[PDB]
């Protein structure tokens, strides 16, 4: 799968593949690449399907209950720091690379890599999956800073959607999620909506 | 801790053991067990108290016990005691048998029990097993064996004891009426209904008060038998026709 | 009473019987003057012995080249926790290679010594500890009551009769920074001095010192190299 | 694979006299085909009668170093007095056991002065097998130094050859020799060399340039 | 590396070349191949030096412990069962040591070998090291129970030289040590060159 | 650590009179692929000591954050002491040696600057846990591009000004952006001296390609 | 009972250790003497019967072939400690190739003594304090030494010092006979004189045991004919 | 956490565990239940007295089951109850885990038994304060047993714990026949939870539960209070 | 007897007198003050000078257990002591299970709970001791929370812990500290504690004062020298 996140002032947008294969036959054609780990943090998962998914429900129990502790909702960045730290503890065995972006009341809208090995680090855009090396170019090339909520949802929808239609692992359809003060709105781009491009058909 | 401990695994100052002799009064009002020898075979005779008509009573013994293939045992005291410290005895009967793929001795059971309950009067802080044990078995060495053992860790081999209430009066008319070397099954059947009678008069000798238990050695192979009730009323039968022909031929 | 039987009690006033005993034993210990000047500190102890003819017991302990202490109480308690604090100093020079600082070492006794106030069943180190030491921020002497606290101290004096001493360093506590080396010894010296009574000598065979100072490594000295130290000295008071 | 040694270089070299012991080292650090820098001294005074010298993997001689600095530290104060030569000997002996399994890649030469004022060099191994000997050359260039150190300090195979007991000058100015000759065949050694001298005047250190290669 | 040990009547004689070899270099010419255990007990070192020598010292304290505990001598069998069982516990861990450990006690003369593999094994001749297979020849067909004291001294030193002159890894100069019912006697350290120019002359 | 999965490359280092410069480029590679371009691989320890790191990222991240918390703890204390770059160095390589002694070491390669009493420090350690200062330090490929470049121009000038060594600095880092693979056209440079650290945030080399038109 | 034994005093010290001490002089009495050419032990052997072999009844045991020790009190616990110091002796000569020193290891038996508890440490450990004073009589580098031993851990170094039954008055008089520069035949005459004299019944060759160390013989113990021969001049 | 390792339970003079006699005393104070057998099932029923009707009866529930063929109820301390039942539950969980086939009744009253010797001779422990009525069906029989505080067991046909226990058992022998059926049963059991309610029952106020062939099942207030009516 | 021999048993009506004996021993100490302003929080706490002899500063009850938290103690100061190392460990993991400073809140909560967790046991006792914790944050202010000897934690604009704890609040009662400033109110703070100290109780005495807040960047910190003897100058002037 292929996993895109990117800031907007004041929120963040994400999105993510829905293909996972075990080998060269998909495992699930529709399957769910973005986690909300509270109701303004969400983290896009790839890597080791297992991996993802345990270390996904740990943070989710983690960050829930210290969050019922402070009495307050936590903030992007500790949950970042927590999926770092789970990540670097069991970097041998749990080898996974996850996106986590989400808004909070004193930072905005900020997103943050682990992937494999357990580092964390800010980004304004983040790239994860195994069809993440064929976009740093259309990123690069696309991306300009001060962008609104719907541009960066139809860019990292065109991201995603080089991303599948060029990667092997990566297809199906596509899950955007825009989350801000406003909170959390998810929709699936499938068929005709996914942006398709053209073909050099000779 | 120092004042609320109960500090039951000490000593005393004048050298006896409080909680030791605690369990073996309360023994001693406890039910009435009896075993004996046979030159073919060996007998348990057990006292059950609480004899309410809401039993069920569809158990095949109360206070009688198989410890392993060849043995069984007889309880006094405390019955839930008696059940924990019966389920150890098959466990490590079997566990002898897996071990040396031979039926365990009985004197090798009877010395792990007494080890263990031994130790936990030594230490562990916990109020001694107040349950004494009658057991009796087959053995290639010995045959017939049986022995006594106290929840203070000591044990004996007897040719006939009694453990609960007028066990004097018991070990006495055993000591009278036992013919060593020459008591058979019927006899030793007979001596066993007389004590029952006796060193419990209170309540008379009754079918459903007691259990009465055999176990013999037929073709190498020890069996074990419970005898019914209809067993028990011909025992009672054949007692009171002794008694009345002695008393008329007296 | 009930009270004073366990650790874990509390008094109705507000105190631990056990921690009283302990403090009692530290005062019952020998009598140890320990002070400081601007760049050294020195620690006076008077060995006790058993009889005439024992060999006054060393109350001085060689705990790290720069750092030293001296006991008051429980000898066996004072070694164990004098082992204790010397692994940690060759653990920081092991690990950072630099000589443990006094302050944190005092800490860390203090520390160390908490636990046994909270632990059931569990008696406090019935011995005080005068801790005579020289880092980066000079000389530093802590006096560390079996009651698992500690005092930051220019001069202290622990054991019995230790009043005259007190009220000696009190008088002169604004001239123990200033004098040098020898006077500064002198001044501890005469300190242990007022300590005992009039017709006791202060005997070269049953006085021991420890002195660390800004290039001198805590060295102990005993009876025939506290001689010098011993001359010109004033007869008691 | 991670591999949990590594080859540092350096040489040691230690001649025992009647009334002194000299231990001299390079101060050469090597790692593959890089040299790290030019001071480095493997030869390190524990007390004023004994120096240690230690090369090989240079995690495992710094930790080793300071494992005998604190060893001697707790022995000096539960017995109250420094250690002898032999007493370390022994000590760095059953250290490199206790880690049997888990081998410390170092070789260790023990220099220094015994009671009766004699010199006492001790070689050493990975595991730790010891002994006493007059003269020892340990490390890189062990192999190039030990048959000239027969030669001269033994007076090993030699005819109307008289033995002569070793001076310290004459000591001094053939170890400055053999690392000389050293320096050259051997890559893993030169451009600098601390000598050691361990005498009951003190412990006397002489810095000597070598080939700068 | 080379060891050899023998009992006869008037005690027990081992002998041991002195060369180490670390691979095909030798480390050292005057390695102390012969352990002394006690003023009566005797180890070798074979194999892995290091291992042996603090096997051998171990063993040592063991036995200091067990004569200051039973106010006795340990028993040659004893020492030998105790040391074969510390080296058992540690099997297949790459320890490589193997001596034979002689002395005299309340059975007179008594030679026992362990090895790192466990095996403890009596026994009258024996010998281990590299060149310990030709040691072999020379002390089987020169052994006699009843050999006097020089005979048996130099029929160790013949062996030996032999050894290290046959094989490679064995060298320097031989060890020699009798031992009898006080203990043990340092026989002679006498150099190959010298055993070889007064064999040859 | 088993495997470095995210790596920075070499980290430079020099010290002038009354205090040290360290310099290391802000790529985080992903073996041949620079997914991170402008991470910081400089931790500041305190006012006077402060770290460049090579190798895997995450581990450098972890030995961060816990030099970070100890020196918080030293700061509490409130002893009026402080952890000098000697120390700091001896932590670090007892850390390192711990780390391989259980086998699951640290793929970073750290070179340790400071200033304290009058003294300029640059330590080295690494995975393995060896550790020594010199005048001049370098990791990875740097200790075999700039190294010899910064032994040379040491030996000549024993003390070399701060605006010299800032100067070798920056052509080292040119060196090693020309040829090196993991570098990157803009790094992040520190000094270290009595005023305490200072981290000129992101800077850029000149860069020269006028041999490109000599291939005939 | 009611009290543990972490309990002091009010006065702020262990009356448990106390009661040891007490326990102390219910020992058998002991004497030690150490002199420039040595040191002696010496021990009444209170024997109860005549059918109890004197052999078994030693308070005198070697800790290596250099220190000799004497026991006073529970000598049941004390063989305990004895075989710790000698365990620890015998490591200390493993790791260092030297005989241990006579202080380092009274300090050890120091820090073996008087650590006890209920709940403190691991479970296999002691519940209470040792109850046996000790001699230490040896000779190492510092020449022959002498320590006593206080069951309290207070482990003190003293040139004589008789302890048991009849320590105090008996230590007294052996001050007063006792002088700095006494050979060892003089220190063993006024040593055996001393436990004569403070014997409660008539002793001989059965009665009492004796040991000495010297600088350059190793721990020997009198045998009885040279018990007899240097006690028929007393 | 310490735990105590001396047994607060302890042999007096006499032998007789006083401790548990108060733990008996302490049932006897709680609320009563009965049990009853017939020739084909068990019948147990209790009554659940709470405060005004505030509380919320139907909510909390007393007859508990372990299997689908087995269920019991208490005469004590409800706290007490809470554990040894979810402690049963998990043996019989175990038992079946293992041995793939349902507990035997009789080997899941051995084991609570067996749970409650170890908590009265173990240490820093109170013994429970509960009198079990288990009631279980297996190989086509049907099996009621009492279980004591003292951690013994009895194979009983008929049993009441609680107040008026003595009274209870007395009455259930007058009223108890050998071969009754399943509603024979209900009819004795109601009657004597009525003869000794002290406070005229209700539906909500009486809980039954029913162990046959089919199974185990607690039944609901509407065939409860058919029964009532039935019964008068 | 037997309702207060240990914290893990009730009084006859359900009371914990080992507890009570703690918050005596906690009283009978020398008094401790923190009050929390809109831009900082401040203590003062009283030093008992048992001889001239000590350094100023030696034995401080003020403790820095975060980055940004204070910690003003009174009680067994031991026991102080053991409780700072305890915040501070605390304060440590979760900076590194979440990479930020601990809020306030959660600290005392946590350290609250700590504290009456050695409060249900007999193999424990209750904490002597009583401690106030300030801190600040550029989204929360300044946050001031009082914790009790028994494990209670509450938010108190203003504090007092000790002998004269009552005199303090009453008489800075008039002082509305929820919305003062700082640096007046460390000289209000001196002022109040000069007179609540009994000179005739305790002749010799000394004063330990710190602040966190706004003005110190978030991070706790001692009161400037030269702020120490203006405030010491202005109790003094309010001293009459």
């Amino acid at each position: 799968t292929t996993i895109m996140a990117v800031q907007f002032d004041g929120g963040v947008v994400l999105g993510a593949d829905s293909r996972t294969t075990t080998g060269s036959y998909i495992a699930n054609r529709v399957t769910d690449k973005l986690t909300p780990i509270h109701d303004r943090i969400f983290c896009c998962r790839s890597g080791s399907a297992a991996d993802t998914q345990a270390v996904a429900d740990a943070v989710t129990y983690q960050l829930g209950f210290h969050s019922i502790e402070l009495n307050e909702p936590p903030l992007v960045h500790t949950a970042a720091s927590l999926f770092k730290e789970m990540c670097y503890r069991y970097r041998e065995d749990l080898m996974a690379g996850i996106i986590i972006a989400g808004w909070d009341p004193q930072e905005g809208g900020q997103v943050y890599s682990v992937p494999m090995g357990g580092m964390m680090v800010r980004q304004s855009f983040a790239i994860g999956g195994s069809g993440s090396s064929y976009i740093y170019g259309y990123v690069d090339a696309t991306y300009r800073e001060g962008m609104t909520k719907e541009e960066c949802l139809q860019f990292t929808a065109n991201a995603l959607a080089l991303a599948m239609e060029r990667d092997g692992s990566s297809g199906g359809v596509i899950r955007l999620a825009a989350i801000a003060e406003s909170g959390v709105e998810r929709q699936v781009l499938l068929g005709d909506q996914i942006p398709k491009f053209a073909v050099a058909t000779l | 801790s120092r004042r609320y401990d109960s500090r039951t695994t000490i000593f005393s100052p004048e050298g006896r053991l409080y909680q030791v002799e605690y369990a073996m009064e309360a023994i001693g009002h406890a039910g009435t067990c009896l075993g004996i020898l046979a030159n073919d075979g060996v007998l348990l005779a057990a006292e059950r108290r609480n004899i309410h008509k809401l039993l069920d009573e569809v158990f095949f013994s109360e206070k009688i016990y198989k410890l392993n293939e060849d043995m069984a045992c007889s309880v006094a005291g405390i019955t839930s005691d008696a059940n924990v410290l019966t389920n150890e005895l098959r466990l490590i009967a079997q566990r002898y048998l897996l071990q040396y793929q031979e039926p365990i001795p009985c004197e090798q059971l009877v010395t792990a029990l007494c080890d263990i309950k031994q130790a936990y009067t030594q230490f562990g802080g916990k109020r001694p097993f107040g349950v004494s044990l009658l057991y009796i078995g087959w053995d290639k060495h010995y045959g017939f064996q049986l022995y006594q053992s106290d929840p203070s860790g000591n044990y004996g081999g007897w040719k006939a004891t009694c453990i609960g209430n007028n066990s004097a009066a018991a070990v006495s008319m055993l000591k009278q009426d036992y013919k060593e070397g020459e008591m058979t099954l019927k006899s030793a059947l007979a001596l066993a209904i007389k004590v029952l009678n006796k060193t419990m008069d209170v309540s008379k000798l009754s079918a459903e008060k007691v259990e009465i238990a055999t176990l013999t050695r037929e073709n190498g192979k020890t069996v074990i038998r419970v005898l019914k009730q209809k067993e028990v009323e011909q025992l009672i039968k054949k007692h009171e026709e002794e008694e009345a022909k002695a008393e008329r031929e007296k | 009473n009930q009270y004073d039987n366990d650790v874990t009690v509390w008094s109705p006033q507000g105190r631990i019987h056990q921690i009283e005993y302990a403090m009692e034993a530290v005062k019952q210990g020998s009598a140890t003057v320990g002070l400081k000047s601007k760049t050294h500190a020195v620690l006076v102890a008077l060995k006790r012995a058993q009889s005439e003819l024992a060999a006054h017991q060393k109350k001085i302990l060689h705990v790290d080249n720069h750092i030293g202490i001296s006991i008051a109480g429980l000898t066996a308690d004072a070694r164990l926790l004098c082992n204790f604090m010397r692994q940690e100093c060759l653990d920081s020079r092991f690990v950072f290679d630099r000589p443990l600082p006094v302050s944190r070492l005092v800490s860390l006794i203090g520390s160390k010594t908490q636990i046994p106030t909270q632990r059931y069943g569990r008696r406090p180190y019935g011995v005080g500890l005068l801790i005579a030491g020289y880092d980066d921020m000079g000389p530093h002497i802590f006096q560390t009551c079996p009651s698992a606290n500690y005092f930051d101290c220019r001069a202290m004096s622990i054991g019995a009769r230790s009043q005259s001493a007190r009220t000696y360093l009190e008088r002169h506590m604004s001239e123990f920074m200033e004098c040098n080396l020898n006077e500064l010894v002198k001044h501890g010296l005469r300190a242990l001095r007022e300590t005992l009574p009039a017709e006791q000598d202060l005997t070269t065979k049953n006085v021991s010192i420890g002195i660390v100072g800004k290039d001198l490594e805590f060295t102990i000295y005993d009876d025939d190299d506290v001689s010098p130290f011993l001359e010109g000295l004033e007869e008691r008071p | 694979r991670f591999s949990p040694y590594v080859f540092n270089g350096g040489t040691i070299l230690a001649i025992a006299g009647e009334d002194f012991a000299i231990v001299a080292s390079d101060t050469r650090l090597s790692e593959g085909f890089s040299i790290h820098t030019r001071d480095s001294p493997k030869c390190y005074k524990l007390t004023d009668k004994t120096v240690i010298g230690c090369s090989g993997f240079h995690g495992d001689c710094l930790t080793l170093t300071k494992i005998i600095e604190a060893r001697l530290k707790m022995y000096k104060h539960s017995n109250n007095k420094a250690m002898t030569t032999g007493a370390i000997a022994a000590m760095l002996s059953t250290i490199l056991y206790s880690r049997r399994f888990f081998p410390y890649y170092v070789y260790n030469i023990i220099g220094g002065l015994d009671e009766e004022g004699k010199g006492a060099v001790y070689s050493f191994d990975p595991v730790g097998s010891y002994q006493r000997d007059s003269f020892k050359a340990g490390g890189s260039a062990s192999a190039m130094l030990q048959p000239l150190l027969d030669n001269q300090v033994g007076f090993k195979n030699m005819q109307n050859v008289e033995h002569v007991p070793l001076s310290l000058d004459r000591a001094m100015r053939l170890v400055k020799d053999v690392f000389i000759s050293a320096a050259e065949r051997d890559v893993y050694t030169g451009d600098a060399l601390r000598i050691c001298i361990v005498t009951k005047e003190g412990i006397r250190e002489e810095t000597v340039s070598l080939r700068k290669d | 590396t080379t060891t050899l040990a023998f009992k006869f009547r008037h005690g027990v004689i081992v002998a041991a070349d002195s060369r180490a070899t670390a691979g095909a270099y030798i480390a050292s010419q005057t390695v102390k191949k012969v352990i002394e255990i006690n003023p009566y007990l005797l180890g070798t070192m074979a194999g892995g030096a290091a291992d042996c020598s603090f096997w051998e010292r171990l063993l040592a304290r063991q036995c200091r412990i067990y004569e200051l505990r039973n106010k006795e001598r340990i028993s040659v069998a004893a020492a030998s069962k105790l040391l074969a069982n510390m080296v058992y516990q540690y099997k297949g861990m790459g320890l490589s040591m193997g001596t034979m450990i002689c002395g005299w006690d309340k059975r007179g003369p008594g030679l026992y070998y362990v090895d790192s593999e466990g095996n403890r094994i009596s026994g009258a001749t024996f010998s281990v090291g590299s060149g310990s297979v030709y040691a072999y020849g020379v002390m089987d067909r020169g052994y006699s129970y009843d050999l006097e004291v020089e005979q048996a001294y130099d029929l160790a030193r013949r062996a030996i030289y032999q050894a290290t002159y046959r094989d490679a890894y064995s060298g320097g100069a031989v060890n020699l040590y009798h031992v009898r019912e006080d203990g043990w006697i340092r026989v002679s350290s006498d150099n190959v060159a010298d055993l070889h120019e007064k064999y040859s002359g | 650590t088993q495997n470095p999965m995210v790596t920075g490359t070499s980290v430079l280092g020099v010290k002038f009179e009354g205090g040290v410069v360290i310099a290391a480029d802000m790529l985080g590679s992903y073996g041949s692929l620079a997914r991170f371009r402008n991470i910081s691989r400089i931790m500041r320890v305190n006012n006077s000591t402060m770290l460049g790191a090579s190798g895997d990222y995450a581990d450098f991240q972890y030995l961060k954050q816990v030099l970070g918390q100890m020196v918080i703890d030293e700061e509490l204390l409130g002893d009026g002491h402080s952890y000098s770059p000697r120390a700091i160095h001896s932590w670090l390589t007892r850390a390192m040696y711990s780390r391989r002694s259980k086998m699951n070491p640290l793929w970073n390669t750290m070179v340790i600057g400071g200033y304290a009493d009058g003294e300029s420090f640059l330590g080295y350690v690494d995975m393995l846990g060896v550790a020594y200062e010199a005048p001049s330090l370098a990791t990875g490929y740097g200790a075999y591009l700039a190294q010899p470049l910064l032994r040379e121009v040491l030996e000549k000038q024993p003390v070399l000004s701060q605006t010299e060594a800032r100067d070798l600095v920056e052509r080292c880092m040119r060196v090693l952006y020309y040829r090196d693979a993991r570098s990157y056209n803009r790094f992040q440079i520190a000094t270290v001296t009595e005023k305490g650290v200072e981290i000129e945030g992101p800077l850029s080399t000149e860069t020269n390609w006028d041999i490109a038109h000599m291939i005939s | 009972y009611d009290r543990g034994v972490n309990t002091f005093s009010p006065e702020g010290r262990l009356f448990q250790v106390e009661y040891a001490i007490e326990a102390i002089k219910l020992g058998s009495t002991a004497i030690g003497i150490q002199t420039s050419e040595g040191v002696c032990l010496a021990v009444e052997k209170r024997i109860t019967s005549p059918l109890m072999e004197p052999s078994s009844i030693e308070k005198i045991v070697e800790i290596d072939a250099h220190i000799g020790c004497a026991m006073s009190g529970l000598i049941a616990d004390a063989k305990t400690l004895i075989d710790k110091a000698r365990v620890e002796t015998q490591n200390h000569w493993f790791t260092y190739n030297e005989t241990m020193t006579v202080e380092s290891v009274t300090q050890a038996v120091s820090n073996l003594a008087l650590q006890f508890g209920e709940e403190d440490a691991d479970p296999g450990a002691m519940s209470r304090p040792f109850g046996v004073a000790l001699l230490f009589g040896g000779v190492d580098e510092k020449g022959p030494q002498l320590f006593h031993m206080d069951p309290s851990g207070t482990f003190v170094q003293c040139d004589a010092r008789a302890i048991g039954s009849a320590s105090e008055g008996a230590q007294s008089s052996l001050q007063e006979v006792y002088h700095k520069s006494m050979t060892l035949k003089e220190a063993i005459k006024s040593s055996l004189i001393i436990l004569k004299q403070v014997m409660e019944e008539k002793l001989n060759a059965t009665n009492i045991e004796l040991a000495t160390v010297q600088p350059g013989q190793n721990f020997h113990m009198f045998t009885k004919e040279e018990l007899e021969e240097v006690i028929k001049d007393i | 956490e310490r735990g105590y390792s001396f047994s607060l339970t302890t042999f007096s003079p006499s032998g007789k565990l006083v401790q548990i006699e108060y733990a008996l005393a302490a049932v006897a104070g709680g609320a009563p239940s009965v049990g009853i057998k017939a020739a084909n099932g068990v019948v147990l029923a209790t009554e659940k007295k709470q405060k005004s009707i505030l509380y919320d009866e139907r909510s909390v529930h007393k007859v508990e089951p372990i299997t689908k063929h087995i269920g019991l109820v208490y005469s004590g301390m409800g706290p007490d109850y809470r554990v040894l039942v979810h402690r049963a539950r998990k043996l019989a969980q175990q038992y079946y885990l293992v041995y793939q086939e349902p507990i035997p009744t009789a080997q899941l009253v051995q084991r609570v038994a067996s749970v409650m010797q170890e908590y009265t001779q173990s240490g820093g422990v109170r013994p429970f304060g509960v009198s079990l009525l288990i009631c279980g069906w297996n190989e086509g029989r049907p099996y009621l047993f009492q279980s004591d505080p003292s951690g013994a067991y009895f194979a009983w046909k008929a049993t009441a714990m609680g107040k008026n226990y003595v009274n209870g058992k007395t009455f259930l022998e007058k009223r108890y026949n050998e071969d009754l059926e399943l509603e024979d049963a209900i009819h004795t059991a109601i009657l004597t939870l009525k003869e000794s309610f002290e406070g005229q029952m209700t539906e909500d106020n009486i809980e039954v539960g029913i162990c046959n062939e089919a199974g185990f099942r607690r039944l609901t207030p509407t065939e409860v209070k058919d029964y009532l009516a039935a019964i008068a | 007897t037997g309702y207060d021999l240990s914290a893990s048993t009730f009084s006859p009506d359900g009371r914990v007198f080992q507890v009570e004996y703690a918050m005596k021993a906690v009283e009978n100490s020398s008094t401790a003050i923190g009050i929390r302003c809109k831009d900082g929080v401040v203590f003062g706490v009283e030093k008992l000078v048992l001889s001239k002899l000590y350094e100023e500063g030696s034995n401080k009850r003020l403790f820095n257990v975060d980055r940004h938290v204070g910690m003003a103690v009174a009680g067994l100061l031991a026991d102080a002591r053991s409780l700072a190392d305890i915040a501070r460990e605390e304060a440590s993991n979760f900076r590194s299970n979440f990479g930020y400073n601990i809020p306030l809140k959660h600290l005392a909560d946590r350290v609250a709970m700590y504290v009456h967790a050695y409060t249900l046991y007999s193999a424990v006792r209750p904490f002597g001791c009583s401690f106030m914790l300030g801190s600040y944050s550029v989204n929360d202010g300044a946050q001031l929370y009082m914790i009790d000897p028994s494990g209670v934690s509450y938010g108190y604009w203003g504090c007092a812990i000790g002998k004269a704890r009552q005199a303090a609040k009453t008489e800075i009662e008039k002082l509305q500290m929820k919305e003062m400033t700082c640096r007046d109110i460390v000289k209000e703070v001196a002022k109040i504690i000069y007179i609540v100290h009994d000179e005739v109780k305790d002749k010799a005495f000394e004063l330990e004062l710190s602040w966190v807040g706004e003005l110190t960047n978030g991070r706790h910190e001692i009161v400037p020298k030269d702020i120490r003897e203006e405030a010491e100058k202005y109790a003094k002037e309010s001293l009459k």
